[PDB]
């Protein structure tokens, strides 16, 4: 009986948008929603996908969320709210949940997901400077929304959070900071659930269990165990893929890329662009 | 697959 | 006539070729790069990627390419606005192999080519790679039948890749006449648009595009040889045999294979 | 890294 070895494998109905710029903690929230809706801990990615639609995925097959749902329908997107596809849901939209996150952390998260290691000085510097230059990820023609459909960060934020009585006349809108969720997951997630109004009293015990089911640790297990995908273990080098569930850090310094990059970032933060305005508004500007 | 341990 | 003209087909059925001929005809200019083709007709799936969509109330003839089955929800938006469906069909043997080549799978990589053929056969198409395509029979059926239902205001024409290959001028003339792109159709210009779009011109278009990055058709060459009824025997007789079995039943696959002269 | 195990 020796231990410590490793195994040898060799409106009540209507659309609820879960909208966010890439890397703002959208999947975590959807995981908590799935856990909460089903009262079961999600085990693989498909358990998460089973309880909320992804617009861009659906579009890939010519599919669309129902334009007249007879139930609450959760739909994720990173697309700007003013893309023509979203205009089909002007009236059918009942809730907008918009998740925002520190652009520093979105930048670094996106970088990892682009398979750029902080060891690759040239590629990581290039990536970070493009992000700053473009006020976000809408330069990446290969990323979500083809870049253009995503917009820069301020463009995305503005589209989802402003003039909501115009775009979605029948919807309530709630903006939630990733950082606030990290701070007090149970309190903030219960606010999300109450806001989405999926029906009936929010049981704080159900909320607590849903949060417990969706911690970084549980979601790391989910990633390894999956099953589906976030978008055949140990093939060769080329089979490696960036870790989807990372550390979920806050206000990361860009200094490790070079103090000049950090300085460029600060220049951006304290300028007069929409980027700086939103960073200030959401407490990301210091 | 998906293992693992620690025995 | 205002309204959408769909250029619909299962993948690898000669869609880009027809679009090239259309661009040459509409502009009266031989396409030199991919962008000259893409300038003249929209691609549904490319647009959706941006959350964009063809106009639901078009005030002019609008050409749109898609590989999706006609019955997916997105196509449902265009029930009224659809004026013409041009559907291109091609021998599935050749779609299979063209698709296999474009997936950068070599004919002598026994395991990957075999696996690819098996999946094509098991799934009766390429709808596993996505479900929006459907199987070949599902796609063919969706576009060519019950069109009075899906697109109540549209006429439908189906053309075989192989017939286009056999007599480009006669066949493209029929396409242009059908699509109703305004004014009588001058045979000289059908001839000129066909000449601008031969395999040779398109290989040149491919090269030229590559030296300018003047677009992309979606590294395997997009413009190949356009072979017909290729044997799958090289993949193995069990696989050729499995394929033939598809042709010899009374399934939808067999029905359309027979119908379009692909059943041997 | 990015691939799992264990072997
Ligand atoms: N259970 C979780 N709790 C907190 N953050 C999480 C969780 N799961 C994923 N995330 C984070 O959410 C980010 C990915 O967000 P999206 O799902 O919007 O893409 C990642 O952040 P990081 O790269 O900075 O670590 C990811 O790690
Ligand atoms: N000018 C052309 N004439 C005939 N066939 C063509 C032409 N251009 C492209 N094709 C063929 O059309 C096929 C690709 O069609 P798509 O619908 O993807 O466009 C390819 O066939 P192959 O791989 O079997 O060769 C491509 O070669
Ligand atoms: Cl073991």
């Amino acid at each position: 009986s020796s231990h410590h070895h490793h195994h040898h494998s060799s409106s009540m109905n209507g659309i609820r948008w879960i909208a966010s710029y890439p890397k703002a903690g959208n999947t975590w929230v959807r995981c908590m929603l799935a856990a909460y809706i089903t009262g079961k801990a999600p085990q693989v990615w498909n358990d998460i996908d089973a309880e909320s639609l992804t617009l861009e995925a659906m579009l890939r097959f010519g599919d669309l969320p129902p334009a007249e749902p007879m139930e609450p329908v959760l739909v994720k997107t990173h697309l700007k709210a003013d893309v023509p596809v979203l205009g089909l849901y002007g009236e059918a939209t009942a809730k907008v949940l918009y998740l925002v996150r520190n652009p520093r952390d979105m930048l670094l998260s996106s970088m990892r997901m682009a398979s750029i290691s902080r060891d690759d000085v040239e590629k990581s510097r290039d990536f970070a400077r493009k992000f700053i230059a473009n006020e976000g990820l809408g330069w990446n023609a290969l990323g979500a929304g083809g870049g253009v459909g995503l917009g820069s960060w301020p463009e995305n934020v503005r589209s989802w959070t402003e003039s909501s009585s115009d775009r979605f006349p029948n919807a309530d809108v709630l903006t939630m900071r990733y950082e606030d969720l990290k701070g007090d997951p149970v309190a903030r997630f219960s606010e999300i659930v109450e806001f989405l109004d999926l029906g009936g009293p929010v049981d704080i015990e159900d909320i607590r269990r849903a949060v417990a089911a969706s911690t970084l640790e549980r979601m790391r297990e989910l990633e390894k165990r999956s099953g589906g995908s976030p978008i055949m273990m140990k093939g060769g080098p080329g089979g490696a893929r960036p870790q989807f569930v990372g550390e979920g850090r806050y206000d990361q310094s860009l200094s490790f890329l070079g103090e000049d990059i950090e300085s460029d970032y600060q220049e951006l933060l304290h300028g007069d662009s929409g980027f700086a305005l939103y960073a200030k508004q959401y407490g990301y500007a210091g | 697959x998906y293992x693992x341990x620690y025995x």
